[PDB]
């Protein structure tokens, strides 16, 4: 029973460290935090197929 | 004052306080973490919170101080908290004949009011005598709401799932039920309201249209929109129990009003019971 | 393998509308997948 339970809590704290990690970005995000890292970049030159 | 300056230090502390406190319950992702994780019961939110103002309101309207939308509320609270809840809370979806029958009764309960109206300045209560109003011991009206509670858990309980009752043409029996009702109570209301000088004094003895079927036919209709709504979910057994409960209870107060108004008119309700004998039901009770 | 829930996917969609969703990424979808933690998929029609 407790070693059910325990893997019960481990989904359950990596899920939430997940939808954590999601907020997080979404918040630090509008602040201009990530404004110039990969997940808010700038724009340049484009790039062709080759 | 130099008080006014300590003061005004310990507010803007408290303020500062408070508003850090807010910043960040806000700002932390991990309480939108866990406060979104409230959004799945975004239907139950309202349902409920709404109750605490229907009752409220009803406190309110007790002591004598209601406006019009708190008192459109506590019937509002009565009718939604009748018909929509008990289905979600035993399905958890609600899709179609709820909707509507919620629809429905708010359209029959407002009926009083446009006859009221439209024949009247307006929804002020008028000066009458004391003893033309019938009332009915307390205990009674609660035991007639909570027994009205009962009979519509029960039938959101027995009947079947919303999906699997049928549609097509037996959905057409219960449209035609819902209008003859509607007619019914309608018909009775204007031609009760027509013979009243004040709001509720008859002048004379009423005998036209569903009073030459019914003796009593407002609250037989009222009785059939239950009826109506015990056959859409299906549920023949709360339709019973609401038959012998409303039947209990609106026979008391039938005997109490016929009493009083053979007593006030005398020959002519006598003889125009003796011409409709049947007094709830057409030649069935 | 005869589990009830023959075609019980999609309609509980469309009845429960008024619920609420959260965004899940796509690497985490597939390393989710690929230990069979998964025993619904529903598609939509556009593939979006
Ligand atoms: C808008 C009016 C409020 C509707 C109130 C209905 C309601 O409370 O229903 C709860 C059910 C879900 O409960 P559960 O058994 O899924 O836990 O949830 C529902 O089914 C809600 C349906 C809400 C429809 C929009």
């Amino acid at each position: 029973n407790m070693e059910e339970l325990e893997r019960k809590a481990n989904v359950q704290l990596e899920r939430q460290l997940v939808m954590a990690s999601d907020w997080s970005r979404t918040l630090l995000t509008m602040r201009g935090k990530l404004k110039g890292t990969e997940w808010d970049p700038e724009t340049s030159h484009r790039i062709n197929f080759s | 004052k130099p008080m006014d300056v300590v003061k005004l230090t310990l507010l803007l502390s408290i303020l500062t306080v408070a508003a850090k406190k807010t910043l960040t319950l806000v700002l932390d992702p991990f309480f939108w973490m866990y406060f979104s994780w409230t959004w799945l019961f975004w239907p139950w939110f309202i349902a409920v919170g709404l109750a605490g103002y229907g009752i409220y309101c009803f406190r309110k309207h007790w002591l004598g101080e209601a406006n019009a939308f708190e008192q459109l509320g506590i019937v509002t609270s009565v009718f939604t908290w009748l018909t929509l809840v008990p289905p979600a809370y035993f399905n958890g979806y609600l899709e179609g004949w709820p909707y509507v029958f919620f629809l429905a009764y708010h359209y029959f309960f407002f009926f009083n009011v446009s006859v009221r109206k439209r024949l009247y300045g307006d929804f002020y209560a008028r000066t009458h005598d004391p003893k033309w109003d019938v009332n009915t011991p307390l205990w009674s009206r609660i035991l007639f709401g909570v027994g009205i509670m009962v009979g519509h858990w029960l039938a959101a309980f027995e009947g079947p799932e919303l999906h699997r009752l049928p549609g097509g043409w037996a959905n057409v029996g219960i449209w035609i039920l819902i209008v003859i009702t509607m007619l019914m109570h309608y018909d009775s209301t204007l031609y009760l309201a027509r013979y009243s000088e004040k709001v509720v004094v008859p002048t004379a003895v009423v005998q036209f249209g569903p009073y030459r079927w019914v003796r009593h036919p407002i609250y037989a209709s009222t009785m059939l929109l239950f009826a109506a709504y015990c056959t859409a979910l299906r549920a023949p057994l709360s339709l019973l129990f609401l038959l012998a409960v409303c039947l209990v209870y609106y026979n008391k107060k039938a005997k109490m009003e016929e009493e009083l108004m053979v007593e006030s008119f005398g020959q002519s309700y006598s003889d125009y019971a003796d011409k409709v004998r049947h007094k709830f039901i057409p030649f069935v009770y | 393998r005869t589990s009830e829930t023959e075609g019980t996917r999609a309609l509980w969609i469309s009845k429960r509308w008024w619920r609420y969703r959260p965004k899940l990424p796509y690497t985490y979808f597939l390393q989710k997948l690929d230990s069979s933690e998964v025993a619904a998929v529903v598609f939509t029609e556009d593939l979006k």
